[PDB]
């Protein structure tokens, strides 16, 4: 995901945090992390 | 259930869309934005 021009804590507060709360419960999801750099862009690796 | 007079709305110079929304607003409890509440954004419900 990106937004454009964000604090980096902005976008894990707006942007991560909902998927995080929801992303959850599917099919044999091992471990999932994110991560939120300074350009923008937040990845999160779910590994099943 | 209500019944709109379309007649009085017109005779009395009111518009439509202004009683839409007085009553569809007067009862709905809609939800507008976040706000950062320690630390998490928690929503922000506006309602009758």
């Amino acid at each position: 995901a990106t937004y454009p021009g964000a604090t980096a804590k902005t976008i894990n507060d707006s942007v991560v945090t909902l998927i995080e709360r929801e992303l959850s419960g599917v099919k044999n999801l091992l471990y999932y992390s994110a991560t939120t750099d300074t350009s923008g862009t937040a990845e999160i690796t779910a590994t099943f | 259930s209500l019944k709109i007079d379309r007649e009085k709305l017109s005779a009395l110079g009111v518009k439509f869309s202004d009683v839409s929304d007085i009553i569809s607003t007067s009862m709905g409890s809609m939800y507008i934005n976040d706000f950062p509440n320690q630390g998490r954004m928690q929503q922000v419900i506006v309602q009758v």
